[PDB]
DNA sequence: AAAACGAGGGCCAGTGCCGTAC
DNA sequence: AGCGATACGGCACTGGCCCTCGTTTT
């Protein structure tokens, strides 16, 4: 719709005319990333990371090859996570059922001539007895929409799909409502031994691990979920006269930006630079419009900061340069505020730490 | 053409004074010496239309230029003594600018104190400078008290503007500002900072005491230990440079009181303000001292120093001047991070070092160590207390699944953590150092509660005492160590015996681990103590030392590092490059406060010289200012130039790191500074003081005629002559000269001839014996050598002949000897004295060295005065536009344009020319040598440097950052009349 | 060149004995192990802290691996420039501006038939001709001394000058590994070639303000090898003469080091209020901190063993939780750099680590 | 329960060696 | 009478005053 159109001029995404539908964007085929999608994309797969690093008891990180070992690309991210489960037996010292995580960018073939697309995904291949991998499957399921649910602005978008068939036991699917139709943004199945058994026969006595003086090979749990196709979920979970963008605090590119009201003074430029450097030395991704060059209005000053997804716009006068009191300008609220700018580290950090709960 | 040496001079037509039997007997001595092998070199003669002179002789000439230039300054400063004093207001107006108290004290709004003259006194908070913040000024009409724009509550930006106090008047005669230390007060001034002026010149009470009754830094060390026989007699006619001090000394009234709190470097601005009455008060006492002692000072100095050559070259020495540009601040940047980073890497590996050290203290394994064993070693566990109870020992009181349904367990273990935390920080009280690390490495570590805590141990050095012997090993041995000095080094049989005792309990030596590593050493008490090296056992001794001092630590040895003897392990070049980035940064450690804090002032498009903006240059959004070098007048000795920063500031090496300080001074666009380098001026006048007093003519002497024989264009100087023996050129060889002719002392020559040339003692004590010929000879029990034709005699009553003292043959110490015994002011010429304390009335005065050192240095600063008058006078008899002056002792710059920078080169050959006549003229004859009449260098360009080619470290290619090149200058410079229509 | 069997017994390598140094060089290994991966993670975001955060005017970008029209890209320096024109429009045209990106690179090698991948750290930057052996000068020394930090002995990084065949100046990065030099990072300034090739019509919407007058972009470019540099501080942190005691330990920066702490049960066996060590867990990796578990355990050794085990590890510092510590509240602490004993309390352990590494990300 | 004495660390100035210039 | 001289600073080291806290006291 007019969302599509509001990331080109954003730089969500890149410079297209033709390939901008949303077929083209499902489809592996780009005109990649603009900065903000590869900022957002990176916070989204760095949370990602952080969801499955708080999970005990450990999860190795790993890194698989693109290309065929012998002579061709990947389609899957679990051929190469199979490739070192026996190395990775070692340091876990064959002790517990344990996964492997990982975020690469795979490949599929698009359908004149046929194409090649690209898509970024994070996946885990989660090693486990039989007896306990139907249960530690929907273990994940909960875990994995839980996660989806957290920086959703409406948990009713995300759906959760069972399935299965004669290769796979049982599975479940992660769907998300667009509502132009419902579509696929993780899998999650529990494939058998037989994955495994495959490019290691044998002489198999390698694979199976103690599970509490028991030798037992384990089944094999395959999540895998698309970051590219997240990321345009929550662009129009966050599509909101009026068209501002209302991504998740921690997940947001770009939290905050600070221009200047006085005319193009040097002192101006010293305290931008100076709240510059204090905003970036506590970690805040802050835009700098005080450059500026013109600073013309502020209404579409602040509609383009809107359609960034600027968590707080900062407006610093010359009243600054005096008393310290500077323009605080929300965005979910749209609040004109002010206050003093030594104060503001702190309450944006704050702010930040305080979207932290599930 | 003629005697041996002259020009075509018009200062005066007669002359000799042949003196047949004085230049018979000259002859004589040196055909004996004996130099009569001339090269016969006519130097190209040089014909040029002289500037009008004034007539009658050239001193006369000075005499009128120094009293001219200094009689508008003359006659404020007649204002300020004659002064009757309206007394301090009731109180301070708390108003931004200027305001002007006259009946009653009360306040008139005022922007400039519009007077002739007054003292002054400039007040800067500290703790957010350098920016000026209050002042008391009064007048010989009223007082005058100035305040900051610090008077309102703001979050300023100081990119240092013209906030500086405003003095200057405008025209669309004329002032004189007084004040102790007044340089500093001169860089807080709004108007000084500008290209062109100024009519205002300063005067510095401070230089004025020096130059009257002034003491040694020597003599200060021990008068303020005042808290040899006849050494303490001058204890009560002189002081230390402190205001209060010199105050107690020419005011003697009561003693004025310090601000105990020391509120402008200790407070903020913020308790500057509840007390600001107070502080005010404290300035105004300030100014008034400094009125009273300027007022006694003035006649004082007038009398001792009559001559007005003096006055004017202490007033145009106050007014310095150093433009500079955004480059300046590029500097500070990249030469702080080079800094930083070479420090970076020495700290890490030092700490390196010592973390894989702190291994072997388990277990009790560092007594073999035999570089380790002296230090602590402690092992700390400290401290709790009881208060639970009772009677029970608290020391010792495989299954698979996947559950989740437990979700708040980790909740509840982050609940149990909380609990556990907050009932245990009342169990110990201030948190101390790391206790199980050892004594030496809690020290190596900073402090946990420190604001700039850096991990693991910090604080490494170079030059520290523990570190040299956590590593080196020493000198063909193994350990090293220190008590008194540390391991011996630089700067007919005999026997020690040994000893090894036990008693307990003391630290356990190890001396066997030392055997074994002299071992190791060869692989590739006594004996081997004289040139070899070794360690004995305990002791401890000398046992074959040759330095009498000691050093902590050898960090100027390289050649005895990159040499095998000594070196470092573990190891290899870690020693040398270690030795090497201690050499880098040597210059920087000791100047980044002074060189970083060195405040600047910028101009900016509106009050500059638009004739700037319309060359080719803005440049690209840049900024162009400047910074007076704030320099105290006059300092002993004698009355020279004392600057923190700029006197001591490193020249263009290419291992130091700030060593581009020198050359970061650019002149602005259309700008370009000529200076020049007296080569040279302290060894010419000494031999003219030799010549002078020998004879008539200038090559009279034996050590006189070397001096101005030799050429430094493709030639070889006196310096370089001695340089070239072999011989160490050149600075090394005027060193040892300059070193000679104030008491060439047997051993200080030797070592540090020996330093120098690196070879055997032997030789070189051959070398020196040759050349100690200079100073000799000389003079119940004595000295064989007297007045009479023999010592022996039997009962011969002469105690009458006692009194006569002096050396012979090559040099003329005798008349440096000479100004040295008169108890009369000893002030040749000019001929100003100095020093109640140093005058031999009433002193010992056992201070010779200091004396003679006085007299020649004492000419180079008079030489130095007659330069600035000099160059002073025919710079604004003619169009030669930039007469700001930038002085170091022997070499001088001035701040001209790229249109006449050739003219003012011809200017400075003229000065320097005339000067050198001056100096004949005063002793006789007017008549000069050739190879000495004229500078032989000219500097002229962008930046000032040493030589015209220069490179550097930090900035790596100096052409490469915006710079252009330099000239020599010459001879051709010689085709540009004085006259403005040339070329 | 004997401590591999110290990354195959720690997997910060493969644990396969085919790895030798052509393999590793060529980027045809079988991959890294998860301290490895982890390295090169905390590595690569160093790079980009120290790169793209804190200098303006640089801005992330995402080239794809290859080309809509099989071989796959040499150099992200392509797919880079291809974003040229929108990153400008981003920018306002205003000049000099990067955009910098850390992707994975495919090279074609003839094993003397294959190809060798990888991971590479490239920044373009667009910089006015004006100031282009400027910009080229700033960057090789930001460059260097990056790398020249982190390192247990800098004297190895060291840089070279070299000229293009056509006259183009560059630098190159080298590091002395115990066989000789090897090239780590290239530096190029490419005259504005190439984009003019790329955008044959209209030159006008290549002209980037300068300042008062636009002008056509020269193209400055950075690409580092974030394999070979991670190998390199590989070797650079293990240890060389009378030393009389040795013991193995690679000493990495503790900044990007893989696991920070290392959190164990001592005395042992002590149950069950060990849940203390899950909050310990759990408040650490909430700061972010690399947390080592010791539960589940089959040593039951001597404390030599694991403190080897960590300290083949480059585990910066080892916390021991005993019932004393249950009893009062003061853990047990041993560090890396010095093996020393150390008594602190909880809080105090978590705000020390947090301060040890933010202090040691600094001077 | 309550008064007193000794151990630990910072702020202070002095002192010894070294860094530069001219 | 015997002699390196004029300065400007820095950092490393130290003995002593002073405040705080604990070990020891009605
Ligand atoms: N050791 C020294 N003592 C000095 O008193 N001086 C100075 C005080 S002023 C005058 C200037 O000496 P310079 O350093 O410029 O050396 P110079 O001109 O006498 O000799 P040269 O021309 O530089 O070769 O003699 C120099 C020394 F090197
Ligand atoms: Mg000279
Ligand atoms: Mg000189």
């Amino acid at each position: 719709l007019a969302l599509l159109e509001i990331c080109q001029r954003r730089h969500f995404l890149s410079g297209s005319k033709q390939q901008l539908s949303r077929d083209s964007l499902l489809s592996g085929c780009h005109p990649g990333f603009g900065p903000l999608g590869v900022e957002l994309r990176k916070n989204l797969a760095a949370e990602w990371w952080t969801s499955v690093v708080v999970f005990r008891e450990q999860v190795f990180p790993v890194d698989a090859l693109h290309h065929k070992p012998g002579p061709k690309l990947r389609e899957n991210l679990l051929h190469g996570a199979l490739e070192h489960y026996v190395n990775c037996l070692d340091l876990v010292n064959k002790r517990l059922p344990y996964g492997l995580a990982q975020i690469g960018v795979c490949f599929h073939p698009v359908f004149g001539v046929k194409s090649i697309g690209e898509k970024t995904e994070a996946s885990l291949v989660w090693f486990t007895p039989p007896r306990t991998s139907n249960q530690w499957l929907d273990f994940w399921l909960r875990h994995r929409l839980q996660w989806w649910r957290k920086f959703a602005m409406s948990p009713s978008n995300f759906s959760s799909s069972d399935c299965q068939d004669e290769e796979g036991r049982k599975g479940n699917k992660l769907y998300y409502n667009f509502p132009w139709g419902k579509e696929l943004i993780e899998t999650l199945w529990n494939l058998g031994d037989h994955e495994l058994l495959h490019m290691y026969p044998g002489n198999v006595s390698k694979l199976h691990g103690r599970d509490g003086r028991k030798n037992v090979v384990p089944c094999v749990l395959s999540v895998n979920g698309d970051l590219d196709r997240g990321m345009l979920a929550y662009l129009y979970d966050s599509f909101q006269h009026r068209k501002v963008l209302k991504l998740h605090p921690c997940l947001a590119p770009i939290k905050v930006a600070l221009d200047v009201g006085r005319g193009p003074t040097l002192e101006l430029r010293q305290v931008c630079q100076g709240l510059f450097n204090e905003l970036l030395e506590n970690g805040i991704s802050v835009w700098p419009g005080y450059l500026e060059t013109m600073q013309s209005s502020l209404e579409q000053l602040y509609s383009k900061y809107d359609e960034m997804s600027i968590l707080f716009t900062v407006l610093v006068t010359e009243t600054t340069l005096e008393n310290g009191l500077i323009h605080l300008r929300s965005r979910d609220t749209t609040m004109k505020e002010m206050m003093h700018i030594s104060k503001l580290k702190d309450f944006l950090i704050k702010y930040i730490s305080s979207a932290k709960n599930v | 053409m003629l005697s041996r040496g002259l020009h075509e001079q018009i200062f005066g037509q007669g002359g000799e004074m042949p003196g047949e039997a004085a230049v018979r007997r000259s002859v004589e001595h040196l055909q004996k010496h004996g130099l009569w092998g001339q090269p016969a070199v006519p130097l190209p003669d040089v014909e040029l239309r002289l500037p009008p002179l004034y007539g009658d002789n050239l001193d006369q000439h000075f005499r009128l230029l120094a009293q001219k230039q200094s009689l508008p300054y003359l006659e404020a400063a007649n204002l300020l003594l004659q002064a009757q004093l309206p007394p301090k207001p009731p109180a301070w107006a708390w108003a931004e600018g200027w305001t002007r108290y006259g009946p009653e004290g009360e306040a008139v709004p005022v922007a400039i104190p519009e007077e002739r003259a007054l003292v002054f006194d400039v007040e800067v908070c500290l703790a957010e400078g350098t920016c000026p913040t209050l002042a008391v000024a009064i007048s010989p009409s009223a007082w005058y008290s100035w305040c900051s724009q610090r008077l309102v509550e703001e979050r300023y930006s100081w990119t240092s503007q013209l906030s500086p106090a405003d003095l200057i008047p405008l025209e669309v005669q004329e002032q004189l500002v007084v004040g102790h230390n007044v340089s500093f007060d001169r860089a807080h001034i709004r108007e000084q900072y500008l290209i062109q002026g100024s009519r205002m010149r300063f005067l510095d009470t401070m230089s004025m005491h020096m130059a009257i009754s002034g003491l040694s830094s020597f003599q200060r060390s021990l008068w303020i230990a005042a808290k040899a026989i006849s050494s303490w007699d001058w204890l009560d006619i002189s002081s230390v440079n402190s205001l209060a001090e010199v105050h107690r000394l020419y005011v003697g009234g009561p003693p004025l009181e310090k601000e105990p709190r020391e509120l402008f470097v200790k407070g903020t601005m913020k308790d500057i303000r509840e007390n600001f009455q107070d502080l005010m008060q404290y300035c105004a006492q300030d100014v008034w001292a400094t009125h009273e002692v300027f007022q006694q000072q003035l006649p004082l100095f007038l009398e001792r120093c009559p001559h007005p050559v003096t006055l004017a070259g202490m007033l145009e020495m106050g007014v310095s001047y150093l433009p500079v540009n955004q480059n300046w601040e590029r500097y500070l940047a990249e030469a702080q991070g080079t800094y930083e980073e070479l420090q970076r890497e020495m700290k890490k590996s030092l700490m390196d070092l010592a973390n894989d050290a702190c291994q072997l203290l388990s277990g009790e394994r560092y007594k073999e160590d035999p570089w380790l064993w002296d230090l602590e070693w402690d092992l700390q566990e400290f401290k709790q207390k009881k208060a639970k109870k009772v009677k029970k020992e608290p020391a010792t009181a495989l299954g698979p699944c996947s559950e989740e349904e437990e979700f708040q367990q980790d909740v509840m273990a982050r609940a149990c953590l909380q609990k556990l935390k907050g009932t245990t920080e009342l169990l110990p009280k201030r948190p101390q150092h790391l206790p199980g690390h050892p004594g030496w490495y809690r020290k190596l570590c900073p402090r946990l509660d420190d604001p700039a805590w850096t991990p693991g141990p910090s604080l490494l050095s170079l030059q520290m005492r523990v570190t040299p012997k956590l590593m080196a090993l020493t000198w063909d041995g193994f350990p090293l160590h220190y008590s008194e000095r540390h391991g011996w080094g630089y700067l007919n049989l005999a026997k020690l015996p040994t000893g090894t005792t036990l008693e307990s309990a003391g630290v356990v030596c190890p001396y066997r681990a030392i055997e074994s590593l002299y071992r190791k050493h060869c692989l590739e008490p006594y004996n081997d103590v004289d040139i070899p090296g070794c360690w004995f056992f305990k002791l401890p001794h000398k046992d074959g030392n040759s330095c009498n001092v000691g050093s902590p630590f050898a960090k100027d040895f390289l050649p005895k590092m990159e040499d095998g003897t000594l070196q470092a392990g573990p190891g290899g070049a870690s020693g040398p490059r270690a030795l090497e980035i201690n050499k880098m940064i040597s210059f920087w450690r000791n100047a980044h406060k002074r060189i970083s804090s060195q405040m600047v002032v910028w101009l900016p498009r509106s009050a500059l010289p638009r004739a700037v903006i319309r060359h080719p240059d803005y440049d690209e959004e840049g900024l162009y200012g400047a910074i007076l070098p704030q320099v105290v007048t006059a300092g002993t000795i004698t009355r020279r130039a004392v600057e923190p920063t700029w006197l001591t500031a490193s020249n263009a090496r290419p291992d130091r790191v700030g060593s581009e300080l020198k050359a970061m001074v650019q002149a602005p666009p259309g700008y370009t500074l000529v200076g020049a380098d007296v080569d040279s001026q302290e060894l010419w006048i000494a031999a003219v003081l030799g010549d002078a007093h020998f004879a008539g003519m200038h090559g009279c002497t034996a050590f006189g005629w070397m001096t101005l024989q030799g050429r430094k264009s493709r030639g070889t100087d006196l310096h370089s002559k001695t340089a070239t023996t072999v011989g160490i050129s050149r600075e090394h060889a005027k060193i040892f000269n300059y070193g000679r002719i104030y008491g060439a002392g047997q051993p200080f020559a030797e070592r540090l001839l020996m330093q120098f040339n690196h070879r055997l003692t032997q030789q070189e004590a051959a070398e020196k014996a040759q050349q100690m010929y200079a100073a000799t000879k000389g003079l119940l029990r004595k000295v064989q050598r007297e007045t009479a034709r023999k010592s022996q005699w039997k009962k011969w009553e002469v105690v009458a002949e006692r009194a006569w003292k002096g050396g012979t043959e090559s040099e003329m110490f005798n008349k440096l000897e000479s100004i040295a015994t008169s108890d009369i002011p000893r002030t040749p010429v000019l001929g100003c004295c100095i020093s109640r304390a140093l005058e031999p009335s009433a002193v010992q005065e056992e201070f010779m060295t200091s004396r003679v050192n006085w007299v020649v240095q004492s000419s180079a600063v008079d030489y130095l005065h007659l330069m600035l008058v000099a160059m002073k006078w025919l710079f604004e008899e003619f169009a030669i536009d930039g007469r700001f002056c930038i002085s170091i002792h022997d070499e001088v710059r001035y701040l001209v344009r790229e249109e006449d920078r050739y003219r003012a080169a011809l200017a400075l050959q003229i000065t320097n020319l005339l000067t050198r006549c001056m100096f004949a003229y005063k002793l006789g004859l007017n008549d000069l040598p050739q190879s000495v009449a004229f500078f032989s260098a000219v500097d002229i360009d962008r930046c000032l440097r040493k030589e015209v080619t220069m490179d550097c470290k930090t900035p790596s290619n100096p052409t490469g950052m915006e710079r252009r090149y330099g000239i020599p200058q010459g001879e051709a410079l010689d085709i540009y009349q004085i006259i403005e229509l040339t070329k």
